RNA sequence: AGAACCUUACCAAAUCUUGACAUCCUUUGACAACUCUAGAGAUAGAGCCUUCCCCUUCGGGGGACAAAGUGACAGGUGGUG
RNA sequence: UAAGUUGGGCACUCUAAGUUGACUGCCGGUGACAAACCGGAGGAAGGUGGGGAUGACGUCAAAUCAUCAUGCCCCUUAUGAUUUGGGCUACACACGUGCUACAAUGGACAAUACAAAGGGCAGCGAAACCGCGAGGUCAAGCAAAUCCCAUAAAGUUGUUCUCAGUUCGGAUUGUAGUCUGCAACUCGACUACAUGAAGCUGGAAUCGCUAGUAAUCGUAGAUCAGCAUGCUACGGUGAAUACGU
């Protein structure tokens, strides 16, 4: 039931960033995963230039689902904290399943597109939207 | 295993060990040593049914205390028969020795004393049950908080591995502050091997 | 690896040496798992003896990529079908 | 100068009973007694399988306990060597004087 | 068999380095403890049997 | 002047925290934190007692640790700098009650149990 | 190519194009950076007049042409032309030292 | 919780049969270190030395054995959880 | 003072043995008023703080006669045994475990930091010299909070490789050396060089993890004359997830 939260933040402005460096914290190394959501943060504000918070906050807006499942589907009201986290670990898939050429081009490419509302992050929210629909012949 | 003998997680926090000689990395010489003299005890055993010895290792001394069942002719008449058992360990250890006899707690209440006693008694043909019957009434009698004697192989000249089990009052294992006596002892006539583990519980 | 220089055993030795002083013998009853190629071996014959019987097999002149210690594998057919 | 002494016994309490004696004794006939230096006790590990034939993941733990206890004595004298000698009934303890 | 491997052991050997510290008590081949000369089984039997003067289980 | 001590103890990591007058900031073995502690920024974490406790005033830092990770030296000099406060007068003790960051943590790494391997991961199954 | 030996990548830094075939190898990169300073300038092939100064007398020792296929032609000619102690093992995939071969899977093997 | 030999229980060869080992009786006794030879090695022949060391009132015991005879035997990783 | 090497103290940490302490021991509410439940305060430990040994009756004709003992049957000039070679490890193979990569969070290069535990007397080899490295050689201290094994890796500080079977990758064999072993071939390990296959996250199925957790990266010990991708112990970074049966 407890989460063991952490609080603090490098950056303070957004807390999310805990949740960032601890997921892309894989293979329990924290300063290169650190420096490359860094170089993330900021070529995401020199491409296009703005501050990144407007532009996370709209990936963090937009790319947040409403219709998930839980052998019968039924959709199911989403928790707030869960949503933002499967949004965060959708971010970081897409991350890994770019593979582009720099550490983080495709990483500010993921942020940017999501906050334009558009792209592969859309497209699996509106699989979720789809998905999560067609089984609502089980909701009666 | 499921059950193991409790006497030997019960070393070290309310009882000594049984053997006892200063530390070195030398561990090994004093070891094989001491089992030569474990193993000569059985011939004060056959006799006397001494339960255990505590031996000690002086700066160059050995110092023991055997457990006998009566110390009447273990100390002799007058001291007839230590100085050849002295002189014995002396030649077979390659050292000299300081016998110190102790006779056993006054009541058979004791755990290899009894546990020699039903294996003989079972070697000797007679019926393993009422020897149970007599060795818990007079451990009753006698006054202990909880005493258990189980069996284990083929009793009574039969083919077949059994076990049985006769307890009496508060026996306390799952708790440390119990200070017990586990035994155990090995008897037959022409079948096999019939194990007996005895177990004394006297005070907390 | 390699330790006090070329190993061997120091009595197949002498049984070499006995034998090669007259002309030279192509029948030598040894067992040769502690010798190692040297060129006072060259014209002359071993049968090392595998586990099961020793086979004579004679000294060619290029033992650079062969030693003597085993011509065949004790594995008879190396414990395979094929 | 300074006597120091080295106990190496198996258990703490014959090891600490040991060191008070020692302590009286020495101090006794003189004074400037240096206390039970305690050391860091180090210990062992013993990895025991807890089968015979099999079930090697099934294992016991054992272990050696090694107690280090120094006790220092300024301004040497023979009447604290001869206290210092005088018994060592729990002899578990390994006197090993020192200057 | 071990029988003859008992003293074999203790007989003459080839060389310098030709035998295996084997137990004294038993005789078991495999798993032997250099320090005790005693194999696996027999160390616990003689720590439960509290010989050693050494410290118990769980310590730590 | 006048020096408060204090002292952090978690994760084998013991921060033998030494408070003295200043600016306010620390010196980590006569060092600075940022290339000691290998990609620090973390600082924030460890500048929250002057955020949140005795008001904003900065006091001045000398801290002697050894043992323990760097991550776990960093959180032991917040246990270090709480004493301090506590000492200083027992005005706060309540109020860091009531912040956190007061209760040691007793959480460090357990033992290794039989079962794991080089990844501490349990035993498989039987499948198949 | 041009520098030496069959071919070598167009555009390409040096520590790979000596690399690329048989050659020098890229596990003398500490040796050939002490003792040559032809080295990964750039990316891209900027082979100079300056360049190849010194670095091919460097090399000039590691004949490898066709040194590396004769040397294993001869020893398997020998390995099938001599008693095959090793040639008997050498068809299962078992190195000299031995592999205990188990999993034979068909890679070096029909 | 250590397979090149020893390791290992199997095969082949050199091989003995109270046997490789150990105890009980006696001829008795501090147990042989090193070399040459036949022998793949074992083992065997020897040169050589192991060699009352402790009590010894002179033996003897023990105490080791150098080899031998003796009836038991020892032995089985032969089997049976 | 390069450095706790030195004079000075045990101040801090740490260091081993006595003592308080988390025990429901207090308050408010709930609860048949009781037990008990919930929240709280104090409090490091709030509802047994965490981890480890202690595994009831018994079930499995579960395993061990091959630790040992063990009744019975058999060989006992062989079913006992002295010595030499191998063999338990062979491969059309399959199996499960474990190790290594499929990568650019990355690889490669250079300066740079944090740990505890264990062993050590002929063993642990200070410094240093040599060598292509393995390692060769000489050499300090130490029966151990002194000295050694032994450096912590990731990580911080800069660079390069720029998406390829890749500066990924080391399976494969060949050449010349090193430690130990009289002996490295079935049959140890390591090194310097070359060669460079598959593998670009894996289908149905499938295992593991609830907090200092996994995952990851290092260290020490036994096993050993030398040989650990196996085991144990120590240390570093360090997350979300449990709404609900």
């Amino acid at each position: 039931v407890p989460k063991r939260d952490v609080l603090p933040d490098p950056i303070h402005n957004s807390k999310l960033v805990t949740k960032l460096i601890n997921k892309i914290m894989l293979d329990g190394k924290r300063g290169t995963a650190q420096r490359i959501l860094y170089s993330a943060f900021d070529l995401v504000e020199q491409r296009s230039g703005r501050d990144a918070l407007e532009v996370f906050e709209e990936a963090i807006n937009n790319i947040m689902p409403v219709l998930e499942v839980k052998n019968y589907q039924v959709p199911v009201e989403v928790r707030p904290e869960r949503r933002t986290t499967l949004g965060l670990r959708w971010l970081v898939n897409y991350a890994r399943l770019r593979g582009e050429k720099t550490m983080e081009d495709r990483l500010a490419n993921e942020i940017l597109d999501a906050a334009n509302n558009t792209g592969g992050a859309v497209k699996k929210r509106e699989d979720t939207h789809k998905m999560a629909e067609a089984n609502k012949a089980f909701a009666h | 295993g499921q059950k193991i003998n409790p006497i030997g997680l019960r070393v070290g926090i309310i009882r000594d060990w049984e053997a006892k000689w200063y530390a070195e990395k030398d561990f090994a010489s004093l070891l094989h040593e001491d089992l030569k003299i474990r193993k000569f005890i059985d011939n004060e055993l056959k006799e006397a049914s001494v339960s255990h010895v505590e031996i000690e290792r002086a700066a160059n001394r050995i110092n023991i205390a055997i457990h006998t069942g009566k110390p009447g002719m273990v100390i002799g008449k007058g001291g007839s028969e230590i100085e050849k058992l002295r002189n014995k360990l002396n030649a077979l250890t390659d050292k000299k020795v300081h016998i110190n006899v102790i006779e056993i707690k006054k009541v058979d209440l004791d755990a290899r004393l009894v546990a020699e006693n039903i294996a003989r008694q079972l070697e000797n043909r007679a019926s393993f049950r009422r020897v149970q019957k007599q060795a818990i009434t007079r451990a009753m009698k006698l006054g202990a908080k909880g005493i258990k004697t189980q069996v284990s192989g083929r009793l009574g000249g039969a083919d077949i591995a059994r076990a049985e089990q006769y307890s009496e009052g508060t026996v306390p294992l799952h708790t440390l502050r119990a200070d017990i006596d586990y035994a155990h002892a090995e008897a037959d006539t022409t079948y096999g091997k019939l194990g007996v583990k005895v177990w004394i519980y006297r005070g907390e | 690896s390699i330790k006090k220089g070329p190993f061997v055993d120091e009595h197949l030795m002498k049984k070499v040496e006995a034998q090669e002083g007259s002309e030279k013998k192509q029948v030598i009853k040894t067992w040769s798992r502690r010798s190692t190629i040297f060129p006072n071996f060259i014209g002359h014959t071993f049968a090392v003896y595998d586990g099961r019987k020793h086979v004579p097999v004679y000294v060619t002149e290029d033992m650079v990529g062969h030693k003597l210690g085993e011509f065949a594998p004790t594995r008879t057919f190396k414990g395979h079908v094929a | 100068q300074k006597i120091r002494i080295r106990l190496k016994a198996y258990d703490h309490r014959v090891i600490d009973q040991s060191a008070e004696k020692i302590v009286e004794t020495a101090k006794r006939s003189g004074a400037d007694v240096s206390g039970p230096i305690p050391l860091p006790t180090e210990k062992s590990v013993y990895t025991i399988i807890r089968a015979v034939h099999m079930y090697k993941d099934s294992r016991e733990q054992f272990e050696q306990r090694t107690h280090k206890r120094l006790i220092d004595i300024v301004n040497p004298t023979p009447k604290t060597v001869d206290a210092l000698m005088g018994l060592n009934l729990p002899s578990g303890v390994d006197i090993e004087i020192k200057l | 068999a071990k029988t003859s491997m008992v003293a074999k052991q203790q007989k003459k050997q080839k060389y310098a380095v030709r035998e295996y510290t084997r137990c004294e008590r038993c005789g078991r081949p495999h798993s032997v403890y250099r320090k005790f000369k005693l194999c696996r089984i027999c160390f616990r039997e003689l720590a439960y049997k509290g010989q050693i003067p050494g410290v118990r289980k769980a310590s730590w | 002047q006048v020096e408060y001590r204090g002292t952090g103890r978690r994760k084998n990591s013991v921060a033998r925290v030494r408070l003295v007058p200043g600016e306010g900031n620390i010196t980590v073995n006569n060092r600075d934190v940022r290339e000691y502690l290998p990609f620090e920024s973390l600082i924030l974490d460890l500048n929250q007692p002057f955020d949140v406790t005795e008001t904003k005033g900065n006091y001045d830092v000398l801290v002697n640790v050894h043992g323990g990770g760097f991550t776990g030296q960093a959180q032991a000099i917040r246990h270090g700098i709480a004493r301090a406060l506590l000492e200083a007068d027992p005005e706060y003790r309540g109020s860091l009650k009531r912040a956190g960051l007061l209760t040691r943590d007793p959480r460090m790494k357990e033992r290794k149990k039989p079962g794991l391997k080089a990844a501490r991961r349990s035993p498989q199954f039987s499948k198949r | 190519a041009r520098i030496a030996g069959v071919d070598i990548p167009r555009e390409k830094r040096v520590v790979i194009s000596l690399t690329y075939i048989y050659g020098i190898g890229t596990s003398t990169a500490q040796k050939i950076l002490e003792e040559a300073n032809v080295s990964a300038d750039t990316r891209v092939k900027d082979l100079t007049d300056d360049e190849l100064g010194r670095i091919r007398e460097v090399v000039d020792g590691y004949k490898v042409e066709g040194d590396l296929r004769r040397e294993t032609n001869l020893n398997i000619k020998r390995l099938m032309e001599i008693s095959s102690y090793r040639g008997i093992r050498h068809r299962r995939g078992l190195p000299v030292r031995g592999q205990k071969t188990k999993n034979n899977a068909r890679t070096r093997k029909g």
